[PDB]
RNA sequence: AUGUGGACCCGCCCCUUGGGGUGUGUCCAAAGGGCUUUGCCCGCUUCCGGAUGGGCCCGCGUCCCAUCAGCUAGUUGGUGGGGUAAUGGCCCACCAAGGCGACGACGGGUAGCCGGUCUGAGAGGAUGGCCGGCCACAGGGGCACUGAGACACGGGCCCCACUCCUACGGGAGGCAGCAGUUAGGAAUCUUCCGCAAUGGGCGCAAGCCUGACGGAGCGACGCCGCUUGGAGGAAGAAGCCCUUCGGGGUGUAAACUCCUGAACCCGGGACGAAACCCCCGACGAGGGGACUGACGGUACCGGGGUAAUAGCGCCGGCCAACUCCGUGCCAGCAGCCGCGGUAAUACGGAGGGCGCGAGCGUUACCCGGAUUCACUGGGCGUAAAGGGCGUGUAGGCGGCCUGGGGCGUCCCAUGUGA
């Protein structure tokens, strides 16, 4: 009784749970990241702002998050982490950083 | 090119923001007299100098606030509480016109 | 007090005519003067002079008419059948030099103040101008 | 008056009243009859002019003439009204259209039968 | 369609002959030599003075009953020519005889524009070659003409081609009587005909 | 992408192409961004065909995509033959 | 994993509102399928451009009622955040107490806006229907997902209203798509043909889909074109009208005589179609070669060939067209002025006449005439109109001279004005 391209909503479904489950995992891990750079540890720290920032664009090629929002992301973030280790912290690694 | 406008403050009431009041003379469409016109401008000062009575421009700028596109551009004529109160009274008026 | 003066120099003429004088006395300006100066140039009046009056500066400006008809009411003709102002300070009228005036084809004559001055429809048009047109006069 | 007060107010844009405003910006307006008389018309002249009561589409019940020279309308007649007043008969505003629904034309009328809803008669045989 | 029935009735009422007939309009007795007063019961009766506007009317009807076309065909033409360049009005007659119909009667084909017309309705015309069978068509200079192979013959072109030997044709106009072909040379001037008709009046008739 | 193609115009059985530029998603009468020539599909007329070519080649370069049934009346018109 | 190259924080560099350049640190790429296969083709991933289509913002313009005169809590600004492709009070905190209005806020009524369109001498006035551009909605509402792109007519979830199916065991639908039905209404159509062409989607391409579109169908709804004939034909029959009974009228009208010949019958028969593809050349440039027409055996062409529908309004004045009869303020007409009371050119019929003609009238509405809202282009002693008289706020207007500024105003050039 009709169009069998009702599958091009079925298709939005993985392509909703998919580009989803990795879009919580994105903000889970960037808690981590800002909790820890407010606690001093910044060792731990810009190893989740590492992995933070690989989880991101790794989406960006995709069809999730696009354009300008993972440098948004990234821009704010390290913008911010960076601005809580000013609390003494010590540069544990640039590994993330051009410091 | 950007709007250039050209008029005077009559609020620095607003944090760092002012109002700038811009006349416009021109004929009337019909009447080809030749009249006058106004409107109030919210203009931002991010280091709030500007204040009552200078006569100042303002640009067309990107929306710095809702009722907010324009920025100050110089002071051109300081010091004109002359212009202001007619503004003022105007607005005064204004309560003796209260349908009472 | 005046909120007018050209219009009262055009409106004391118009006055003197029509009891048909010599002259018609009326207060002096820079810009009256370059206003009259067409009707004789035109030769709408005979001219004037400027002259003073009562310690007060006044421009005598001298009527032109015509020929003392015959039958009742031998009064001549006038020079000046027709003189109004125009543009206003109650509305002030201004005109491109395409806008602009075939006075009585041809026959009269409008006056107006432009970027060069006191000049007529003719003028105007041929410098390429247009301007605030003060009066039209036939 | 003076050129400042055009500005303040301008020129007021006189509008225009409607004389038939119980079709609404219809040629027409279908109705039912409602009352069927006779009535006498001003002092002027005099006569037994017949107009209807008729209650339209619009709940509206307004007076219609009926033209021409007798007809077939008892009370409850489907009916078409037409626009125009009659002058003699106050408060009458309307005509009915002849030979529409159950208003029918004119008997044995010749002349101006596009009015009078009067059919072509065969004149030969 | 057109006008059809009493013609004759029409070269009076208007008061004035107007050739409207084959050879009996132009025939002692064209409906007005007998009788030139108008039809009806109340012809012979004294007129009243006409309105200004009954002048002008009359004018108007003449003019177009001459050419005999519908009020339709006729007033689109007069805000044709009201609408073209300078005179905008006495250019007119210039638009009503460019018509073929017009022309044919002028070429002596035929003798009364009713039989041209069905001459060129019936398709016995043609023009550069083109058999053309519409009666409105507006002709210009250097078309010509001429009558169709299958009717070249044909009785009633013969003597109505024929009798034409006698008169100059219009300045605007030309004829090969043995080759059966004419050519519109020109905008006929309103010097070229003294119509019995003032056309500044159906002018402002038309103005209404 | 945007495209050249047969925008029809004229009348019922009387077509009248005007040769265009515009997005393909655009109505085929619809709004367009230059006009290149027309195009009399029934050769009743001497100027039955014409293009500015240099405009043609423009778009061409820039990255227009003509239709199967308009490049024939450009190929028709030296914008393929190519010199040596 | 690779990194041309890109993104992010800090730096200086230039530039300048988050533009460009670079330094370091740290993160990011993927794809294969088909062969005239060993070479090409269709795709893949990063970056910069281009072009096209947009998002947001700004100035000016855009209806009626002041018998709506005061409005405002995200209200106004700030700071910092959240969010987006990105600005912003867009949302959220916190701080400040601002923001708007007689230049008409707020409230109410109506309306989709424009190019245009109608009228008008114009200035205007009126209008937004088909066509084109944009906005908005997809039963009433809300919401997000996917996505370059939507909060999506013929996609999804929820609520409501409504209708339908069912062994009732429960489920289903969204014509403002094309036709069509119903209801409402004074009133608006075929449940047609075809992708032949144009355009659009997919594909290397054949080819597929296309109620977009190209045609056909119904309706004098409009505009236009055409027919119901032409020449002849009487001092001018009959019938019908008048009549001062002498006559006049219809009327060249008919008849009648010649001529042509709408229709209809026969034959022929399109344009609209040239490319995609195919050959050679490299499938490119190129020549060249090939298929396809729904409309349709239609228009048009030839021949044959028949005198073949006319109606409607008006005929007192304005306003063109007049006489008998009937009627007797009755029956009736009427756009206004008004006609009918036993002699009606005004009713009704008739003869005749005027006016258009497959049309003629009517009603409704817009503009004109109306210079009767008057800017162009009007008035206020007695015709409608001077405030009962002051003082005065805003506002409008402003004398004589010389400078600077050049806002208005004026000129030129240029872009734009689809
Ligand atoms: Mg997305
Ligand atoms: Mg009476
Ligand atoms: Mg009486
Ligand atoms: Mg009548
Ligand atoms: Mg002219
Ligand atoms: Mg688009
Ligand atoms: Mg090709
Ligand atoms: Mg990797
Ligand atoms: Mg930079
Ligand atoms: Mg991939
Ligand atoms: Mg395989
Ligand atoms: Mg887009
Ligand atoms: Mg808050
Ligand atoms: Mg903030
Ligand atoms: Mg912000
Ligand atoms: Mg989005
Ligand atoms: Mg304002
Ligand atoms: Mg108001
Ligand atoms: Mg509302
Ligand atoms: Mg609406
Ligand atoms: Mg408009
Ligand atoms: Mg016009
Ligand atoms: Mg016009
Ligand atoms: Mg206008
Ligand atoms: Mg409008
Ligand atoms: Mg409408
Ligand atoms: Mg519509
Ligand atoms: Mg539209
Ligand atoms: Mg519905
Ligand atoms: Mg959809
Ligand atoms: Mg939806
Ligand atoms: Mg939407
Ligand atoms: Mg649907
Ligand atoms: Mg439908
Ligand atoms: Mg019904
Ligand atoms: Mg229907
Ligand atoms: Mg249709
Ligand atoms: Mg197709
Ligand atoms: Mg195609
Ligand atoms: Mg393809
Ligand atoms: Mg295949
Ligand atoms: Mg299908
Ligand atoms: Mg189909
Ligand atoms: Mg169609
Ligand atoms: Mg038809
Ligand atoms: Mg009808
Ligand atoms: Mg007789
Ligand atoms: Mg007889
Ligand atoms: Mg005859
Ligand atoms: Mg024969
Ligand atoms: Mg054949
Ligand atoms: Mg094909
Ligand atoms: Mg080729
Ligand atoms: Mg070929
Ligand atoms: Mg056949
Ligand atoms: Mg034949
Ligand atoms: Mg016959
Ligand atoms: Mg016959
Ligand atoms: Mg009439
Ligand atoms: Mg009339
Ligand atoms: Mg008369
Ligand atoms: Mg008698
Ligand atoms: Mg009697
Ligand atoms: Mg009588
Ligand atoms: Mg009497
Ligand atoms: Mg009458
Ligand atoms: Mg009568
Ligand atoms: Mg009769
Ligand atoms: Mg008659
Ligand atoms: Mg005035
Ligand atoms: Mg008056
Ligand atoms: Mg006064
Ligand atoms: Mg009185
Ligand atoms: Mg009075
Ligand atoms: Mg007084
Ligand atoms: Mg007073
Ligand atoms: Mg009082
Ligand atoms: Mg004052
Ligand atoms: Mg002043
Ligand atoms: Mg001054
Ligand atoms: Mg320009
Ligand atoms: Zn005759």
């Amino acid at each position: 009784r009709n169009l069998s391209a009702l599958k091009r909503h079925r298709q939005s479904l993985k392509r909703r749970l998919r580009n989803k489950a990795k879009k919580s995992a994105i903000k889970t891990l960037s808690k981590k990241a800002i909790q820890l750079a407010q606690e001093g540890k910044a060792e731990e720290a810009l190893k989740i702002m590492r992995k933070a920032e690989s989880l991101i664009d790794k989406a960006a090629k995709g069809s999730t998050l696009h354009k300008n929002a993972a440098a948004r992301r990234k821009s704010r973030l390290m913008r911010k982490v960076r601005q809580l280790l000013e609390a003494a912290g010590a540069p544990l690694i640039g590994g993330g950083l051009s410091a | 090119p950007k709007k250039v406008l050209t008029g005077v403050v009559v609020s620095d009431k607003m944090q760092k923001t002012v109002t700038v009041l811009v006349e416009r003379q021109f004929p009337h469409p019909l009447y080809g007299k030749v009249i006058k016109r106004s409107k109030k401008y919210l203009a931002h000062d991010p280091e709030e100098k500007y204040k009552l009575g200078d006569v100042v421009e303002i640009i067309e700028s990107r929306p710095i606030s809702k009722r907010k596109r324009f920025r100050v551009l110089r002071l051109v004529e300081s010091g004109r509480m002359d212009l202001v109160e007619k503004y003022l009274i105007r607005r005064q008026n204004y309560e003796s016109l209260s349908k009472r | 007090m005046l909120t007018d003066p050209i219009a009262d120099m055009l409106t004391r003429i118009r006055n003197a005519t029509r009891v048909y004088k010599e002259s018609t006395d009326v207060p002096a300006s820079r810009f009256k003067e370059e206003i009259l100066r067409i009707l004789a140039r035109e030769g709408f009046i005979k001219g004037y002079e400027r002259v003073d009056v009562d310690g007060k500066p006044y421009l005598r400006v001298y009527l032109k008419y015509g020929p003392r008809r015959q039958g009742p009411d031998p009064r001549p003709e006038q020079v000046i059948h027709h003189i109004r102002r125009i543009s206003k300070p109650g509305r002030r009228v201004y005109v491109g030099v395409k806008e602009i005036p075939r006075v009585r084809r041809g026959l009269g004559i409008a006056i107006l103040s432009t970027s060069k001055g006191v000049l007529t429809d003719r003028e105007a048009r041929k410098l390429g101008v247009g301007g605030e047109l003060i009066c039209e006069v036939w | 008056p003076t050129i400042n007060q055009l500005v303040r107010k301008g020129r007021e844009k006189v509008r225009k009243k409607s004389k038939v405003p119980a079709l609404k910006g219809a040629p027409f307006r279908r109705g039912v009859c409602t009352v069927v008389r006779t009535v006498t018309p001003k002092k002027p002249n005099s006569a037994l002019r017949k107009v209807a009561k008729v209650r339209l589409t619009s709940g509206y019940e307004v007076t219609a003439y009926i033209p021409g020279e007798g007809h077939n309308l008892q009370e409850h007649s489907v009916v078409l009204i037409r626009g125009g007043r009659v002058k003699d008969l106050p408060g009458v505003r309307y005509h009915i259209v002849r030979g529409v629904y159950d208003a029918a034309g004119v008997k044995d009328r010749k002349k101006s039968r596009s009015k009078y809803g009067t059919k072509k008669p065969k004149e030969a045989a | 369609g057109r006008y059809i029935g009493p013609v004759c009735r029409l070269c009076r009422r208007e008061g004035v002959k107007l050739y409207l007939k084959g050879e009996r309009c132009y025939s002692p007795k064209c409906a007005m030599e007998r009788r030139p007063y108008p039809p009806g019961q109340h012809g012979q009766k004294r007129a009243r003075r006409p309105s200004d506007y009954a002048v002008r009317l009359r004018e108007k009807q003449k003019l177009r009953r001459i050419y005999g076309i519908s009020e339709r065909q006729f007033r689109n033409l007069f805000e044709e020519a009201s609408k073209k360049k300078g005179v905008t009005g006495s250019v007119f007659l210039g638009l009503l005889e460019s018509r073929l119909d017009n022309v044919v009667y002028r070429l002596g084909f035929a003798v009364s524009r009713r039989q041209a017309r069905q001459l060129v309705r019936h398709g016995h015309i043609t023009v550069n070659g083109r058999r053309v069978d519409l009666p409105s068509y507006r002709v210009r200079p250097g078309d010509e003409i001429a009558v169709a192979e299958k009717s070249r013959n044909l009785e009633l072109i013969r003597q109505n081609l024929e009798a034409m030997k006698g008169r100059k044709v219009g300045p605007w106009l030309s004829l090969d009587v043995e080759g059966m072909k004419g050519k519109f040379l020109r905008l006929p001037d309103r010097e070229d005909l003294a119509l019995p008709v003032n056309e500044q009046l159906v002018i402002e008739f038309y103005s209404r | 992408m945007v495209k050249i193609r047969l925008a029809r115009f004229g009348s019922k059985h009387n077509p009248h192409y005007r040769i265009v530029v515009t997005d393909a998603r655009r109505k085929r009468d619809g709004k367009y961004i230059e006009k290149i020539g027309y195009y009399d599909p029934r050769k009743t007329t001497p100027d039955w065909l014409k293009v500015d070519v240099e405009r043609a080649r423009y778009w061409l370069s820039v990255g227009a995509q003509p239709t199967d049934t308009a490049r024939r009346l450009l190929r028709q018109a030296g914008v393929f033959r190519q010199e040596a």
